[PDB]
């Protein structure tokens, strides 16, 4: 029952079913009366849990290359930060099997073919399950909740049987979600800031504190 | 309280309703009967408040209009950077700017028009561009092509973005009345958000891409050899060999150390002598400044935060003596009627499009503005004309909140109610003001030209004759010229050059800005500029103030704002509309816009614009003859009217021939203008009788019955040719005498 | 029923009937049944030419890489010079399609009134549906003329797949001769050394 | 199309469609044979 | 920089302010002042921990006023002294 | 001389023709019947059925003096 930075207008539609449901919303966006296209209170739960967990996939995808470096298990021409690695070509462009903007198409026909299917799901849940998709469209039918289908393939190790388990894993995952949305935004800024990868941000506070914050360092 | 309030699909996006025209009116949804349904077909497109009486599918309708015209306006600029991509030599013009004319339109040779891409320089042909586009991506750092054609691709996705958002805020999510309704979520959003906000984004350009690409121009640098503007924040020691207070790096900011960001961060004043345009250091420094006062006052009124100003509680609490219950319902007024708000918009858009005018030939804001005549003459013009179109539909748009939208039973005893109470006062004084300065401006003329004609120099309003030096202006100007020195320590120079501190200063051998001097004649000129704003002030304040009713007519809110008259009862009543009084009140803008233009082409033509030869010699246009031709009538028709228009009409056979052929066919429209505006509706109707009898004879009668013109929609048609014929004579004149002289 | 977005609605005037029908009315302007049947006729033979078409795009320049035939570019093909001048080969190819294509214009219009010879009258065409005329000079061998509808239709269904690819491939040769200046096959053996990146962002 | 090609067949978009092939067609005459002022047949 | 006077006038402007939207000496959300400048209760809404009133929007109103009023006072004292 | 008689003849056609029709459409016209019982010089018949300004026969003397002044300048 912790509630932090609520209001009564906030707490008229927060009543606690949502799993990260602390009664956050200072300016009022998930009201039902005005609901819309996408200021609606049926997909902004949804949309935090995408960006979420691209989050989760985005802050420890953004430091692992430089963990892996300094303790020695990958090639240091892939050791690299986030931002020289292709992403912004200005500040560092790393040389792949393809070049990136061929990268970017090849980006697109895959998501193309796994968020259109994420989309629809939303709109009629289960209506993806029908038309054939090479032979495994069965397993890809989704539950009512298009934020967690749940089928033997995005739950294919079948953790969270329990509904009460469930829901409180639920709550674990938005807060880590949450907290990865902070540090990829936290990523963003040192970036442009400090000009050096996160870990080294990391390495250079660990030994002076003092002398490394972000008052010292721009 | 403040929040969103949409509701979803108010309407079907279907074609069904393209198909019947008359679809938003109850009279025009029967179909066509007569050929003046065609009229009110688009008379009555944009009147959102004669379709519906529900204030909520009003607001819908004007804010996916807004959506649209923006989508018009980033179509518009998506093309003029698309011009400049592909039909211009900006980069040529960019190499050298002092010979090469500024050209961003290509005509095709089909015709003969071909002689029409003239020789403006840099081995390019096209039509010589006015628009000032060339000097505004100058100082947007804008140094190839490639940057144009981003910008206009860019462009024409944000356009998609506003169509977009156009059916999107009518057909999928519209907002309701109350989300309109929330004017101090909107004007904190605006002030902090929009100006706030664009101010320091423009302002973080005008520090990383405008400044240090203009440092290299004003250095002689080819701009092909000019770093890119991501080189500058990517390799920051190259934005700090231009100046050193970026070697710090953000922490003179977080430290208030701000006198250490006075390298870049200036209070200058002046015009860069390099280029004739102001400093982009001190117009950096002016959008942080706007920009970190405009985010301050965007954070006044109350939305749902606690915090703020209820403005019903500022309007409310300001309340006097001699009103009484004055500002009450103001609130009630500004948030129920959208022409209330528009008229108040369209005044202050007006009047700042004026601002801006003036504030564009005195402190030139772009490099080589100011010696480019064209660009100045055509930028002054263009925007004395917007201001003087929206300052006159500002009154329209508040005689049509008089007449469809005052509610007395809310506005009893404020200010509105008590004007109201005492109009006949307003505007019997505002007539005699307006005689008197006709008479004391004009017939001031007419005495000039009477002792010029009857060979009495001495008996004149002259500078050798009895002289009117303006001493008020005469010492604002010195007060403006000898500030620097005690009143404004901290500037480097003056604010303008056209106040008296010198510095003549000399680009590509042609006079950017000098001080500008007031004498008698400028003095008669301002009198006319008084006379003619007051003159437009009466007619408009007048229909303004009397749209409810008169002396004559007292039921003439019933009327309506777009109907003719009540008939030839009480002597006549033609023309008593408030509608009429805008129409008057366009003609008296034409008076007043094109005397103040004529006054600024002929003062800078004659004062300002130039030539510096050797040893600091400045021959002008029109040497001279503003203080001694500019005190008569004759002057005005001879020395400017008639030795100015020696190149507008011998044009033909060259590159600004189109300027003759548009002056003329102008006066072609002004000339049909006298035909619609002159007549009246019953003689065109038996005159088309006659028509229809003859197609009734030849058995091609059509069924749509045709009609005259209304009397409303004959003025309209007639005041829309006068204004169209006359500012296209002015246009075409401007445009091919200061091109040919400049 | 398979459809190209799985998840909508499918459209009330794409009922299935029409071979090759997935659904894909996103602008609807196939909403009138009049314009509807209009479009099925315009896209038959827009497949059947772009097919055409690709055999004389994609085949002789295969064989043309291949040293089989000495044929020139589909691009500068027309630019060659033959017997009969091509400002005057266009006017006999359109005298020869006035007949070809205006009498295909009346069955579009008038179903069952073309289909007699009017040399002979004994010669007729054994087609019964509009845009499959039938009969021995554009059905010699007798397949497209089936007692079985549901193998018609998807034999129909067959053609219309096999045209829109070629309508893909045709346009997708104009652009690539466009922005590539070079034959589509050399296109192909370009991507197929490195499809990392001779692409179109290769430039 | 039972109601888009009726706001094709409006007065406007129909004069806008006629004119701009008339002067779309009085262009391409005046590029092929220009500075006409004798007609020779 | 510490000890130095941008510093001690920055946290004083901050730290005053704060102060006076605490203990009830300035506006804040949950108390209005009228044309009489006279500070009267209402309910904003907003619910934090402090019996007081104070809530998060006036820690960031009156930090705002704990800078507009601090930065103008150390340049002002720069200028002149 | 050919064009510019010709824009003579335009002016003595356009004031014959508001002129003849002032006068021809003097007793009533389509628009107002009894526009001879309203004498000749009156100023309109009201905004009525459609709008009547100019309808008199003054009027299109008034309209023509217009014309005669173009043609003969
Ligand atoms: C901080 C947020 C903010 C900002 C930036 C603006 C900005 C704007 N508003 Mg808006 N508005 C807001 C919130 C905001 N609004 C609030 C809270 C209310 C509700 C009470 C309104 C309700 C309101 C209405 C009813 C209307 C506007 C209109 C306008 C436009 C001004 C007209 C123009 O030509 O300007 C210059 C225009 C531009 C510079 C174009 C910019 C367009 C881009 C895509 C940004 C707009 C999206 C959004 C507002 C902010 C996204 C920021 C993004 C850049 C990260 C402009 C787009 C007017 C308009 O034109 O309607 C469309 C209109 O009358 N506003
Ligand atoms: C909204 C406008 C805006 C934006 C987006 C930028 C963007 C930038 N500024 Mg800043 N800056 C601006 C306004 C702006 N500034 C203004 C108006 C000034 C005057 C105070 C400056 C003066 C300034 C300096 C002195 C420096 C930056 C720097 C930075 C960079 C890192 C900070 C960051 O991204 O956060 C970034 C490229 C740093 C940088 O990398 O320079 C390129 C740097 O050292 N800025
Ligand atoms: C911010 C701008 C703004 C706003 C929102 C509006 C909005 C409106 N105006 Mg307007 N108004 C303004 C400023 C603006 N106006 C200005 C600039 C003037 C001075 C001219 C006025 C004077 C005013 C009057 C006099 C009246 C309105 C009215 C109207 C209403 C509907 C008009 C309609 O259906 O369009 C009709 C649109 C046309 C007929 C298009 C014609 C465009 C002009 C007149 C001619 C073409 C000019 C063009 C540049 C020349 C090209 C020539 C070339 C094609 C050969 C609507 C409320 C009317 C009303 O009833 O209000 C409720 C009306 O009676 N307006
Ligand atoms: C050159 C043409 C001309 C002239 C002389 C006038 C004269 C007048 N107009 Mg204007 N106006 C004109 C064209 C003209 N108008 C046209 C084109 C329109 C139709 C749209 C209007 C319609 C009109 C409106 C709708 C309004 C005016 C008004 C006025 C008065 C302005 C006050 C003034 O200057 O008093 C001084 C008088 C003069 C300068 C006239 C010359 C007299 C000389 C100097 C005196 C010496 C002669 C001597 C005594 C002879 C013996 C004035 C009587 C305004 C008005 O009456 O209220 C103020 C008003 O509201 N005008
Ligand atoms: C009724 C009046 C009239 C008449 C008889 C003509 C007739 C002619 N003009 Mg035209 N012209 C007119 C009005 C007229 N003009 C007007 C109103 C404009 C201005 C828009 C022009 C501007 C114009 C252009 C720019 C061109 C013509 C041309 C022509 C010729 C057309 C040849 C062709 O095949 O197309 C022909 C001699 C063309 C030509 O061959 O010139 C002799 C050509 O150059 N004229
Ligand atoms: C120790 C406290 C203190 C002191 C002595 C100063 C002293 C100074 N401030 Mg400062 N200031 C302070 C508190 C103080 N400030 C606080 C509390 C605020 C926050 C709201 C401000 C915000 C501020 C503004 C916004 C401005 C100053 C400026 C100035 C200068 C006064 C210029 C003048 O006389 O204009 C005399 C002006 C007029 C007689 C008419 C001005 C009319 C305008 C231009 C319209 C001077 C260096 C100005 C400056 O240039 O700073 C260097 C300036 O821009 N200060
Ligand atoms: C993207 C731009 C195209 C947007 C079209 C949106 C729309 O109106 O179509 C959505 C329309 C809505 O369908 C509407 O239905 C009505 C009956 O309820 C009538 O039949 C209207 O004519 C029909 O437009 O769907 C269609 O059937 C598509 C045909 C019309 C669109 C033609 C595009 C050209
Ligand atoms: C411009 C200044 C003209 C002075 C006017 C001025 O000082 O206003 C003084 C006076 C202010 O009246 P109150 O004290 O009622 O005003 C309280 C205000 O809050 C209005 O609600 O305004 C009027 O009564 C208008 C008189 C205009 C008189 C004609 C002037 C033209
Ligand atoms: C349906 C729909 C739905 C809704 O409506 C919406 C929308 C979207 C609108 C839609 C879609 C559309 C589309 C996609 C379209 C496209 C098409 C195409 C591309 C065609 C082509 C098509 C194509 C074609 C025919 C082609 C043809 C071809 C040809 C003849 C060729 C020829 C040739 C050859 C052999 C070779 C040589 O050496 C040369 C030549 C001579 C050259
Ligand atoms: C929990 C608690 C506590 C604590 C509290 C505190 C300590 C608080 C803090 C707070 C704070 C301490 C806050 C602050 C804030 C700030 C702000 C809010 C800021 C803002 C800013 C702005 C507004 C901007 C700026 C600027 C200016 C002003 C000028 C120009 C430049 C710039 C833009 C930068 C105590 C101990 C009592 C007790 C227990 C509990
Ligand atoms: C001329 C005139 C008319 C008559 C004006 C008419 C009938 C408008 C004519 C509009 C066009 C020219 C007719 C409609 C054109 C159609 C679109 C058909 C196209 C034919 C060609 C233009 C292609 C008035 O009704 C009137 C009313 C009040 C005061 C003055 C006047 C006035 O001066
Ligand atoms: S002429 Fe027309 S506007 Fe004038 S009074 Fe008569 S009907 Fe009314």
């Amino acid at each position: 029952r912790s509630l932090i930075f609520a209001s009564k207008q906030s707490l008229s539609y927060l009543d606690g079913t949502l799993p990260g449901d602390y009664g956050f919303d200072p300016l009022g966006l998930m009201d039902p009366e005005g609901a819309g296209g996408f200021i609606d209170p049926q997909w902004l739960p949804y949309a935090e849990i995408i960006n979420g967990r691209f989050a989760m996939l985005g802050a420890a995808g953004a430091i692992a290359p430089e963990v892996l470096g300094r303790i020695g298990l990958i090639p240091q021409e892939t050791a690299i930060p986030w931002f020289q690695s292709g992403v912004i070509p200005p500040v560092g462009n790393y040389s792949y099997w393809a070049d990136p903007y061929t990268l970017f198409v090849l980006e697109m026909a895959l998501m193309g073919f796994a968020e259109h299917r994420r989309a629809q799901d939303y709109y009629k849940p289960g209506s993806m399950g029908k038309q054939y998709f090479l032979g495994l469209e069965k397993f890809l039918g989704g539950s009512g909740n298009p934020a967690y289908p749940g089928g033997p393939i995005f739950n294919f190790l079948g953790f969270g049987k329990n509904e009460k388990e469930l829901q409180e894993l639920k709550v674990k995952e938005v807060k880590n979600g949450r907290l990865a949305m902070m540090a990829v935004l936290g990523y963003f800024t040192q970036a442009i800031f400090t000009g050096v990868g996160p870990f080294q941000n990391l390495l250079d506070h660990l030994a002076d504190p003092v002398h490394n914050n972000v008052l010292t360092n721009l | 309280e403040v929040k969103i309030m949409v509701e979803k699909d108010p309407v079907k996006t279907s074609f069904e309703k393209w198909a019947k025209p008359g679809h938003f009116s109850r009279t025009l949804a029967k179909g066509p009967n007569t050929t003046t349904w065609i009229w009110n077909l688009h008379a009555d497109a944009h009147d959102f408040d004669s379709h519906t009486n529900d204030l909520e599918e009003i607001s819908r309708k004007v804010f996916s209009a807004h959506f649209g015209q923006l989508a018009v306006i980033f179509i518009w600029l998506s093309g003029m950077y698309f011009h400049g991509a592909r039909f211009s030599n900006y980069e040529a013009w960019l190499s050298d700017p002092t010979h090469i004319k500024p050209s961003a339109q290509v005509v095709w040779p089909i015709v003969g028009q071909k002689i029409l891409n003239g020789d403006v320089g840099g081995g390019f042909q096209g039509i010589q561009i006015t628009s000032g586009f060339f000097q505004l991506w100058r100082a947007s750092g804008i140094t190839s092509e490639l940057q144009l054609y981003t910008t206009a691709i860019g462009g024409l996705i944000f356009a998609a973005l506003m169509l977009f958002a156009g059916w999107f805020h009518y057909h999928k999510a519209a907002p309701k009345l109350a989300w309109f309704q929330n004017v101090e979520s909107m004007l904190n959003h605006h002030l902090a958000g929009l100006l706030g906000l664009g101010s320091l984004a423009w302002a973080g350009h005008q520090v990383h891409v405008s400044l240090p690409i203009n440092r290299l121009l004003d250095a002689g640098v080819d701009p092909k050899e000019i770093p890119l503007p991501h080189e500058f924040i990517l390799n920051r020691d190259l934005l700090a060999q231009l100046y050193p207070s970026f070697s710090k790096g953000l922490t003179p900011f977080f430290t208030l150390n701000w006198s250490e960001y006075s390298d870049f961060l200036t209070f200058r004043g002046g015009l860069n002598p390099v280029t004739g345009g102001l400093w982009l250091t001190d117009t950096a420094h002016h959008h942080l400044a706007i920009a970190v006062l405009f985010l301050v006052a965007g954070h006044m009124y109350r939305t749902n935060f606690g915090i703020g100003h209820s403005m019903k509680e500022i309007l409310e609490a300001h309340k006097g003596p001699f009103t009484g219950e004055g500002h009450k319902g103001l609130y009630e007024i500004l948030t129920t009627s959208w022409h209330a708000q528009l008229a108040i918009n369209l005044a202050m858009l007006g009047s700042l499009t004026i601002i801006v005018a003036h504030h564009m030939y005195a402190m030139p804001p772009y490099p080589y503005l100011a010696t480019d005549y064209a660009t100045q003459l055509s930028l002054f013009t263009h925007h004395m004309w917007i201001g003087g179109f929206l300052v006159v539909g500002a009154a329209a748009h508040a005689a049509i909140f008089m007449v469809r939208d005052y509610d007395p039973t809310t506005q009893y005893n404020n200010l509105l109610d008590r004007v109201l109470r005492h109009r006949d006062a307003i505007i019997s004084h505002l007539n005699w003001v307006c005689i008197f300065l006709g008479f004391h401006s004009f017939g001031l003329y007419i005495h000039n030209d009477t002792m010029s004609a009857l060979g009495r120099p001495q008996d004149m309003f002259s500078d050798t004759a009895i002289q009117l030096q303006p001493v008020f202006a005469q010492w604002i100007q010195n007060t403006h010229a000898l500030a620097p020195s005690l009143t404004a320590p901290n500037a480097t120079a003056s604010t303008s050059l056209t106040w008296g501190g010198g510095d003549l200063v000399a680009v590509g051998g042609k006079v950017a800005l000098l001080p500008i001097p007031l004498g008698t004649a400028d003095f008669l000129v301002h009198h006319i500029h008084a006379f003619t704003i007051h003159v437009t002030v009466l007619i408009l304040l007048k229909g303004v103030l009397f749209a409810r009713s008169s002396r004559l007519i007292p039921d003439k809110a019933n009327l309506g704002f777009r109907f003719p008259c009540d008939g030839p009862g009480r002597g006549g009543t033609c023309q008593v509309s408030a509608w009429d009084h805008v129409f008057l009140g366009l003609f008296w803008m034409y008076n007043a816009i094109s005397v103040v233009i004529f006054h600024f082409s002929w003062k800078m033509q004659s004062d300002v614009w130039g030539s510096i030869s050797d040893q600091g010699v400045v021959t002008h246009i029109t040497g001279g003859n503003f203080a001694q031709s500019s005190i008569t009538i004759n002057g005005w028709l001879r020395d400017f009217l008639w030795a100015q228009a020696s190149q507008v009409i011998q044009s033909y056979g060259s590159s600004l021939s189109a300027y003759g052929l548009l002056f003329l066919g102008a006066h072609f429209v002004w000339a049909f203008s006298l035909m619609f505006l002159f007549s009246g509706r019953g003689y065109w109707q038996e005159l088309i009788e006659s028509i229809v009898w003859a197609h009734n004879k030849l058995k091609v009668a059509p069924a749509i019955q045709p009609r005259a013109l209304s009397i409303v929609q004959g003025r309209a048609v007639g005041v829309a040719h006068y204004l169209l014929g006359g500012i296209a004579t002015t246009w075409a004149f401007f445009l091919a005498r200061i091109i040919s002289v400049g | 029923r398979p459809l190209w977005f799985p998840g909508s609605q499918p459209p009330e005037w794409l009922d299935g009937s029409l071979p090759g029908d997935f659904g894909f009315d996103p602008l609807g302007l196939g909403s009138d049944p009049e314009l509807l049947k209009w479009f099925v006729q315009a896209e038959l033979v827009h497949c059947r030419w772009a097919m055409l078409g690709a055999a004389g795009i994609f085949i002789p320049e295969a064989l043309t890489k291949a040293g089989i035939l000495n044929t020139p570019s589909w691009t500068v093909a027309g630019d060659q010079q033959y017997f009969t001048d091509a400002t005057t080969l266009f006017v006999i190819e359109i005298i020869l399609f006035a007949w070809a294509e205006g009498r295909r214009w009346a069955d579009i219009i008038n179903p069952g009134c073309v289909n007699v010879d009017p040399v002979f009258p004994n010669n007729k065409l054994t087609g019964t549906d509009v845009g499959y005329p039938g009969g021995l000079w554009f059905d010699p061998l007798g397949w497209g003329q089936t007692g079985d509808a549901a193998k018609l239709k998807d034999l129909r269904t067959r053609e219309i797949k096999n045209g829109r690819l070629a309508m893909l491939a045709v346009l997708g040769a104009v652009v690539q001769a466009n922005y590539t200046h070079t034959g589509p096959i050399d296109n192909l053996l370009a991507h197929l050394a490195d499809p990392g990146h001779n692409t179109i962002f290769a430039l | 199309m039972q109601d888009v090609k009726t706001y094709l067949s409006t007065a406007p978009v129909l004069a806008t469609l006629w004119f701009g092939f008339l002067a779309g067609l009085l262009i391409e005459i005046n590029r092929f044979f220009p500075d006409a002022l004798v007609l020779p047949l | 920089y510490i000890g130095s006077s941008t510093n001690l006038i920055m946290v004083a402007s901050t730290t005053l302010m704060l102060f006076a939207g605490r203990f009830g000496l300035a506006p804040s959300a949950n108390r209005k002042s009228t044309a009489g400048l006279k500070l009267v209760d209402r309910d904003s809404g907003l619910q934090t921990g402090d019996p007081a009133g104070f809530t998060a929007t006036d820690t960031l109103a009156c930090g705002a006023m704990g800078h507009v009023i601090g930065v103008g006072i150390v340049l002002g004292l720069k200028a002149t002294a | 001389d050919f064009l510019v008689h010709h824009a003579i003849a335009l002016g003595l056609h356009t004031t014959t023709l508001i002129l003849v029709k002032g006068a021809l459409d003097a007793r009533g016209s389509k628009l107002m019947p009894d526009k001879k019982e309203f004498g000749y010089s009156f100023p309109c018949d009201g905004p009525g059925r459609g709008g009547t300004c100019d309808i008199s026969a003054w009027d299109a003397f008034y309209l023509a003096v217009f014309w005669m002044l173009n043609t003969i300048g």
